[PDB]
């Protein structure tokens, strides 16, 4: 096997940054792919660990620099003069030798280039009342990403975690919702565990009937 | 650099029926007999899983009603019969000559019959209004089609530019959407005012649903 790629990043406009990729006996091509939201594929070039061989997209010879450690296989690239543009999720793949495709795919690293400061989110229930429906309101991060769980990952089915939104204080905000059973209310507890870790914050908040 | 086209951008397509992806190349991806012309798809959140790799070879761990066609510049990607879980985009590649480049991708979605929205409102927490803002927030759960109106009606006035909508990707079990929109006021602007409500037009309800409450009570 697998890609493991580093977390989120946020970096101010100019600055620059680095991404890694660690895989975990062959000859093997670690190529990197950009992906703004919502957006296409651009490919932006490969790297031989074994050689230290680079090959870059044109478009990217100035932005990105490719760069692997073969004693523990890791792949790295540097992007430098950081603008909006830049801001995107950075996959690393690989290429097996006599392969012309990608086998495996990293997670992804997101980007955000922003002059903002990091902030963590507050959390607020969205109380119930044979169906019922509660969840949280995560309210006031920067910068993506939150995740969001439900009774430390026991609680899976039913749950929606809406894409966030940016609000007009320019943080970020989403909702967290579950339809349960409603002759559960009494009974059982709803907990949602939020974890955004750019502020290193993680919040355990009870979705519960208000008084 | 070799461009890919992809055709049609979007499509829908009825569960157990075909869907039929075309990617043009402005150059011949062909070498020596082989063709180097690759299909993925993509899931939300997820990255993207080879399909099809030189073009009509068939990937590992991937089902067979994925197929692939076509050499030299016409390439065809098919799915029969679709299911609910190939909801995604897919993206064609061509690796025959650096750089290396994709297609602007195809966003497939199932069709299903049409499902009405259950829709819940929340009023704000009182720990968020003693910080001086009220979310009002209004749900709208496991619809189909997409296309839904959620209007805020305040003492059964309509309200414009002080909400935000989120919806969900398609859902890959039950290729339902799941919507959330959220009114936002200052803690004032919100106790100028008493009744709240959402009002929810969808193809799939006769008449408009409604979800209020009395701020307090």
């Amino acid at each position: 096997v697998q890609l493991q790629q580093s977390g989120a990043e946020l970096a101010k406009p100019g600055a620059s940054v680095m991404l890694s990729c660690k895989a975990s006996f062959n000859g093997y091509w670690m190529h990197w792919v950009k992906q703004r939201p919502g957006q296409d594929l651009e490919w932006i070039g490969y790297i031989n660990p074994t050689t230290g061989h680079t090959e870059y997209n044109q478009k990217f010879k100035d932005k990105a620099t490719l760069t692997a450690d073969e004693s523990s296989n890791t792949a790295y690239i540097e992007l430098s003069s950081l603008t909006s543009d830049d801001s995107a999720v950075y996959y690393c793949a690989r290429q097996e030798y006599r392969h012309s495709w990608f086998a495996y795919w990293g997670q992804g690293t997101l980007v955000t280039v922003s002059a903002a400061s990091t902030k963590g989110p507050s959390v607020f229930p969205l109380a119930p009342s044979g169906t019922a429906a509660l969840g949280c309101l995560v309210k006031d991060y920067f910068p993506e990403p939150v995740t969001v769980s439900w009774n430390s990952g026991a609680l899976t089915s039913g749950v929606h975690t809406f894409p966030a939104v940016l609000q007009s204080s320019g943080l970020y905000s989403l909702s967290s919702v579950v339809t349960v059973p409603s002759s559960s209310l009494g009974t059982q507890t709803y907990i949602c565990n939020v974890n955004h870790k750019p502020s290193n914050t993680k919040v355990d908040k009870k979705a519960e009937p208000k008084s | 650099d070799i461009v890919l086209t992809q055709s049609p951008a979007s499509l829908a397509v009825s569960l157990g029926q075909r869907a039929t992806i075309s990617c043009k190349a402005s150059q011949s991806v062909d070498y020596d007999g082989d063709t180097y012309m690759n299909w993925y798809h993509q899931k939300p959140g997820q990255p993207p899983k080879l399909l099809i790799y030189a073009a009509s070879n068939l990937d590992s761990g991937i089902p067979a009603r994925f197929s692939g066609s076509g050499s030299g510049t016409d390439f065809t990607l098919n799915i029969h019969p679709v299911e609910e879980e190939d909801a995604a985009t897919y993206y064609c590649q061509q690796t025959n000559e650096d750089p290396w480049t994709f297609g602007g991708g195809t966003k497939l979605e199932i069709k299903r019959t049409v499902a009405a929205p259950s829709v819940f409102i929340f009023p704000p927490s009182d720990e968020q209004l003693k910080s001086g803002t009220a979310s009002v927030v209004c749900l709208l759960n496991n619809f189909y089609p997409r296309e839904a109106k959620v209007q805020w009606k305040v003492d059964n006035a309509l309200q414009s530019g002080n909400s935000q909508e989120s919806v969900t990707e398609q859902d890959s079990k039950d290729s339902t959407y799941s919507l959330s929109s959220t009114l936002t006021l200052s803690k004032a602007d919100y106790e100028k005012h008493k009744v709240y409500a959402c009002e929810v037009t969808h193809q799939g309800l006769s008449s408009p649903v409604t979800k209020s409450f009395n701020r307090g009570e």
